[PDB]
């Protein structure tokens, strides 16, 4: 989906305003609807508003990739790519579709300990627009703590509320709209609905078809490097969008490795020249990063970049 | 007043405190009879006779609050760390005081309102000279407690070498060690070594 | 300084961790100090610990690029290197040398409303690190519904706290290590320490030379799009760091438009052949992105490639 159609339809859903409902999602994977407060709740309303108006209205470098070919860059929404869905998303697409007339209600007596993730429903132009936030851990806020009952006081500590804070911002973490879902923080996606087990996955089957590649006589360090999900995600993107992976053959890979004025110093050809000699972490990494095609020239300058995150302008 | 010259006080009320214990042990005139025949002689005449020592008893509860303000002090942030250049002992200080103004109203005689009135303005002019001549860290309700005072020299790891600061600190300290400091004043802070 | 003396000074901070103080600043333009519990200000210290770990020391893509090449990637702490200070920079480096003696303690009986930002000062082996924070609209937030003037209440009407409570989540705007600054968070930075002047400075300078280079036909269309703050950030660059503007002639730059298989058919060439027709927002960011040198290709795979964040390698 272009982001130009994306940005239309946001737009439609904006200036066609209609209704805003928040829902809880619970450890035992049920809907608890809240009771918020009018003026609150219209407060957290324009808050949201103009939060997603700034990031996807507005913006002018927005882009979204698809999630397999992951990269470094700010301010942009990468697509769902995999059609496994964790229990979450299941969740987001129950949570857009619960009837009003339901009465599943939360009980506040739980300690608001319950509650891993909270639920924006904006709602309007008969559609919804999913945003969901995690916990974020219950981020520490500060009161002005008196003596006796006396409320004001010249000298005071500041201390915490223990766990009456329920932290929600006005940043979302991810965001569904008609079955497309889009992210904006990995982390929280990698950490919590169970993802680091199908990067890992994607992982192995890339140091499969890496060792069917015959390029390493050490492949053991990057299945011993591996497990890191800072590694396990450029394999990966490896995995599944590379343009050197089955489509240009070793010669020519060890040709241009022998051809090129900085990675024939910083990765080390091997003595035979037949394959590959990383062992080192930075060789590793420059591995990576030249497999992933990352290492590129202008025809103005000719100089030689190195792109942290690239993207294609033929597709 | 006020702020600063509050904290004076404080401080020296908190160091009147064995004064005011010493007072109540020494007359109290407490009727303790072991036999059957000394019955209550009543409320009204035991706050009579005794009026020196009720006023000994609040001054010792006034003295317990302003410890109690000072040991608020160190409840809130002290979680920084400095390191110790000079680390010369200053604690003769509370014995001096002690042996010097103290055991005088122990060698002195309770028997008249007049004289009472006159001690308590004596007590009143110590205090008020006490208040602005910075030796007024010495206190033995403090050195009771287990605090040991000393006079240190920190040296802060981001601002500078700040120099003649005295620490009041619940263990013993020596040159090239870590203490957290809540400072209580410009001039004293409580130290707590890091370990 | 390169990013592993950077790591090894933050890791030598950390290891040999003496304490931190927090240190407010206010709109009045001086420095108090707070009154913050124990217990909190120990979990304080180990969530910015832990966050500030993993920033830069488990961190294993990270990048410090200047400020002046400022693109638009992700987990990185961007180098301040122009001349002029703002006014907070010169309060952090105030706030670091506060002598630890001082009595301008701050008064909480102001309802929070005249702090602008929160200084962080992590210290540890004689050395001093100095996190900044801005005070966002409370961090919106939650209660219980006291039923009268007892907490538990199952018809909990959920409303908020006043006017009264600071937000100190476990993140940094830019931090301060020895006598340079790094920046992590670019719009408080362009929003509250009043950088836009300096940025939209640049930008007039920027197109002072692009009108002075004799290339674009219509200066009022990229004059029109200078005011915005995300274009006048290409402007800056464009100004700094670019390496095809005035350096080759724009004979080169011409022929590479009019032999080129995507900006042949974006950008036009005028009817004289010697200027280009830069007239709608595509165009513009098309040129922008042009004269950014980011239009590259690779000498393996032979594929175009638009690269959002670039670097160069020789450095």
């Amino acid at each position: 989906m272009t982001t130009q159609q994306l940005k239309e339809k946001i737009s439609k859903i904006i200036d066609n305003f209609s209704g805003i409902r928040v829902v809880f999602t619970t450890t035992a994977n049920e809907l608890k609807l809240s009771r918020i407060e009018g003026s609150a709740l219209n407060s957290i309303a324009e808050g949201f508003i103009d939060k997603i108006k700034e990031d996807i209205i507005n913006n002018e470098d927005l882009t979204s990739p698809l999630l397999s070919n992951f990269d470094d860059r700010k301010n942009a929404l990468f697509k769902f790519d995999y059609e496994q869905y964790p229990e979450e998303f299941n969740k987001i697409t129950q949570a857009i579709a619960i009837p009003p007339n339901s009465q599943d209600y939360y009980n506040p007596l739980n300690k608001f300990t319950d509650v891993k993730g909270i639920i924006i429903l904006i709602s309007g132009d008969n559609k919804c627009l999913a945003l969901y936030k995690n916990k974020t851990n219950l981020a520490v806020l500060r009161n002005s703590r008196k003596m006796f009952n006396l409320v004001p006081d010249p000298d005071g500590y500041l201390k915490q509320l223990p766990n009456e804070i329920l932290r929600l911002d006005f940043n979302y973490d991810l965001f569904s709209i008609g079955e497309d879902f889009y992210i904006k923080n990995h982390k929280t996606l990698e950490t919590q609905m169970k993802f680091h087990q199908v990067i890992e996955a994607q992982a192995v089957i890339a140091l499969n078809s890496l060792r069917d590649s015959l390029l390493i006589e050490d492949i053991s360090g990057l299945e011993k490097s591996s497990r890191e999900i800072s590694f396990a995600r450029k394999l990966a993107k490896i995995s599944k969008h590379s343009p050197v992976l089955g489509k240009i053959d070793t010669k020519t890979i060890i040709d241009y490795v022998s051809q090129h004025k900085y990675l024939s110093a910083i990765l080390q050809i091997n003595e035979a020249g037949d394959k590959l000699l990383i062992k080192t972490k930075t060789s590793q990494k420059h591995f990576i990063k030249l497999m992933s095609d990352d290492y590129l020239q202008s025809d103005l300058t000719k100089i030689i970049y190195m792109s942290i995150a690239k993207d294609r302008l033929d597709e | 007043m006020q702020r600063n010259t509050y904290n004076k006080v404080g401080l020296y009320i908190l160091s009147l405190a064995m004064l005011f214990v010493f007072i109540i042990i020494l007359t109290a005139k407490i009727p303790f009879c072991f036999t059957s025949d000394c019955s209550f002689i009543g409320l009204k005449k035991l706050v009579l006779t005794n009026i020196v020592p009720i006023v000994c008893f609040v001054f010792f509860l006034f003295s317990i609050y302003f410890y109690n303000r000072l040991k608020n002090i160190t409840k809130y942030n002290g979680q920084d760390s400095v390191k110790i250049t000079s680390c010369q002992s200053e604690s003769y200080e509370s014995l001096t005081f002690l042996a010097t103004y103290i055991v005088p109203f122990m060698g002195f005689s309770f028997e008249d309102m007049q004289k009472n009135i006159a001690y308590l303005l004596l007590v009143v002019v110590i205090g008020i000279i006490f208040i602005k001549t910075d030796k007024y860290y010495a206190n033995p309700t403090l050195a009771l407690f287990g605090f040991k005072l000393y006079r240190v020299n920190i040296l802060h790891p981001g601002s500078g070498e700040t120099k003649n600061l005295i620490a009041i600190s619940n263990d013993v300290l020596k040159v090239d060690d870590n203490v957290y400091y809540s400072f209580f004043d410009e001039f004293v802070f409580i130290a707590r070594k890091k370990i």
